[PDB]
This record gives C-alpha cells, structure tokens and sequence, in this order.
C-alpha cells in the first residue's frame, strides 16, 4: 500500500510507525480538583497541576529544592514533576517507541 | 551619613521561577542587580543622621539588603502616597512573625509606624479595606538584639510584577564586619503574594532603640547565565551585558 503497486522487490521496507498507547487518565491535586490514585511503569495521561502530559511515571532520584513544582532537562522539556499530594517526585519517560518496517 | 557607595560583588541573584534544573547553564531574562554596581548604601552608622527614610523611589525591584543581626529594621512600609487614601502594604517582622498587612490604612501628615509596637498611628488607624492579611508562620522573631560580627547576612528582594509583591530571601552563617563581601550565593523564593495592589515608593522603619547597617539597590530589565549544578543550585553565573568577555561567554 505504501509503495502503490502490486508486487514488491526483495528488501526492508518502512510502513509504519508504532506508539504504545496509554491506559489510564489520571488527574491530581486535591491536596488541602477530583482524585485519582498512583500507578507506574505504564504508559497514562497524566495532570499535574494544570501540566498535562503523557508517560511513565517511574520512580525519581533527584532530589528537588523544597520550593520547586517541576523539572526539565537540556532540551527543555518536562522530566521530573513533584506529587502535589504525598510531596514525593516522579520521572516521566514518553513511550512513543520506534517505526515499524517489514521484511519481505 | 552621605552614601558612600560601594562594589556588589556579585549580589542579587535569585531563582527566578519555579522549575527545578541539573548541569544545565540557563540563560534567564529577568530583573536581577547590575554586577559590579554601585549600591545606593544608606551609611547607618550612627554611634549619621541615617534616619533619612524619605519616600524612597520603589522602582521596579529593590535590593534591600542589610548586614544587621539586631533587625533595627522591624517593619517596612510601601504606598503610592501614604495619605490615608491608599491600599498600603505593610511588611512588620513583628513578635509573631513576619505579618503582611496590606490595607486602605489611614495615614496621617508624617507618614511612619514609629516605636512608640508600631504604635504611632501615621501608617494605620482603622480596618476599612483589607484585601488580605499573610500572617505568616509565627516564628522566634522577638524583636532581636544581638549584634557584633555581622553572621547573619539578611538579603531581600523586594520586587512588584502583575500585582504580585513577590518577597525573596537568604541567611547565609557568614562573618564578616563591613560591607559586602566576594562570594556567590542565590537567594529563594520566601513569599508570594497574591494581590493587585500598586506601589509607588516604601520606608525603612528603624527601631528607636541609630547604628546599624542596611543597603538599598536597585535592579534592571537584564539577562544573565546562570549554572545549575548537581544537586540542583545556582553555583555561578555572568552578567551578559557587562563586558566583552562576559558577553562572548
């Protein structure tokens, strides 16, 4: 279909591309907004404080100034957010992972 | 005394926002103190007549630092006029704590709240208008007296922006005996207050017990670079226009 014909000579080609796709719909900040509980390690939509973005928020190592909401990195973009409820802060690693190429 | 001004070497930094950075040199566009300026230094050596606390000029963002221990400097009063028909802010580091009265207070011809508790009623006389009342945690603030080596090096910005009066701080155990010394450290966030009120000028309300010591800058629309390391601090940073080599850097 990509290459609009009928037969295909031997070779690797990319058709597609390939991004998982995120579970669930968190939103936070009814710390003193709605509830939701904390779930890793898997692809969700989450809501910090208006942040609204896409991850896996995995478990953080860095350490925070206990004023700071957020974090980013060299390319200036969200890495780490604080809890808004339990005070704590977790990475965030986007899985939109890779194309998808056949072999034929 | 006449202001002798002198050198700030490299003073006046602050976090400008909120977000938290690693290894990363970031250049910010923000109000921050000229480097290498002269600091408009109110000479409160006493043992002269430094009780010139007129209407000072409250531009945008004031580096009021002070060298003192003794806090003589219990309260600080800022208005446009400070004629009793204006929302005037008070920050008074009271007994309690450092209370945040911002008010329609009716002022009277000399516009002070002198020692007399701020009892002589120039400033405040009656709770009409009051947006809101920021009493802050109440801490050991006992109207302090110890003085000597002056360790406690309490450094305050005191800046206005979109209404917010936004109050930084610092307390570095540093000693020294004389006016500000070489060295880096960046000021945090204390403070935000979330009002609308405009002002124009402020005082420096000394205890009647005077010999003291308290600085007044004043900042500037520039851009620094500033050097996050590890842990996540400001380590370092240049002014971007300041030199030719601080420009290429």
């Amino acid at each position: 279909c990509t290459l609009k014909s009928f037969t295909v000579e031997k070779g690797i080609y990319q058709t597609s591309n390939f991004r998982v796709q995120p579970t669930e719909s968190i939103v936070r900040f009814p710390n003193i907004k709605k509830s939701t509980n904390l779930v890793k390690n898997k692809c969700v939509n989450f809501n910090f404080n208006g942040l609204t973005g896409t991850g896996v928020l995995t478990e953080s190592n860095k350490k925070f100034l206990p004023f700071q909401q957020f974090g980013r990195d060299i390319a200036d973009t969200t890495d780490a957010v604080r809890d808004p409820q339990t005070l704590e802060i977790l990475d965030i690693t986007p899985c939109s992972f890779g194309g998808v190429s056949v072999i034929t | 005394l006449p202001p002798a001004y002198t050198n700030s070497f490299t003073r006046g930094v602050y976090y400008p926002d909120k977000v938290f950075r690693s290894s990363v040199l970031h250049s910010t566009q923000d109000l921050f103190l000229p480097f290498f300026s002269n600091v408009t230094w109110f000479h409160a050596i006493h043992v002269t007549k430094r009780f010139d606390n007129p209407v000072l000029p409250f531009n945008d963002g004031v580096y009021f630092a002070s060298t003192e221990k003794s806090n003589i400097i219990r309260g600080w009063i800022f208005g446009t006029t400070l004629d009793s028909k204006t929302q005037s802010l008070l920050i008074v580091n009271n007994a309690t704590n450092v209370v945040i009265k911002v008010c329609e207070f009716q002022f009277c011809n000399d516009p002070f709240l002198g020692v007399y508790m701020e009892s002589e009623f120039r400033v405040y006389s009656s709770a009409n208008n009051c947006t809101f009342e920021y009493v802050s945690q109440p801490f050991l603030m006992d109207l302090e007296g110890k003085q000597g080596n002056f360790k406690n090096l309490r450094e305050f910005v005191f800046k206005n922006i979109d209404g917010y009066f936004k109050i930084y701080s610092k307390h570095t155990p540093i000693n020294l005996v004389r006016d500000l010394p070489q060295g880096f450290s960046a000021l945090e966030p204390l403070v935000d207050l979330p009002i609308g009120i405009n002002i124009t000028r402020f005082q420096t309300l000394l205890a009647l017990h005077g010999a003291a010591a308290y600085y007044v800058g004043y900042l500037q629309p520039r851009t620094f670079l500033l050097k996050y390391n590890e842990n996540g601090t400001i380590t370092d940073a240049v002014d971007c226009a300041l030199d030719p080599l601080s420009e290429t850097k």
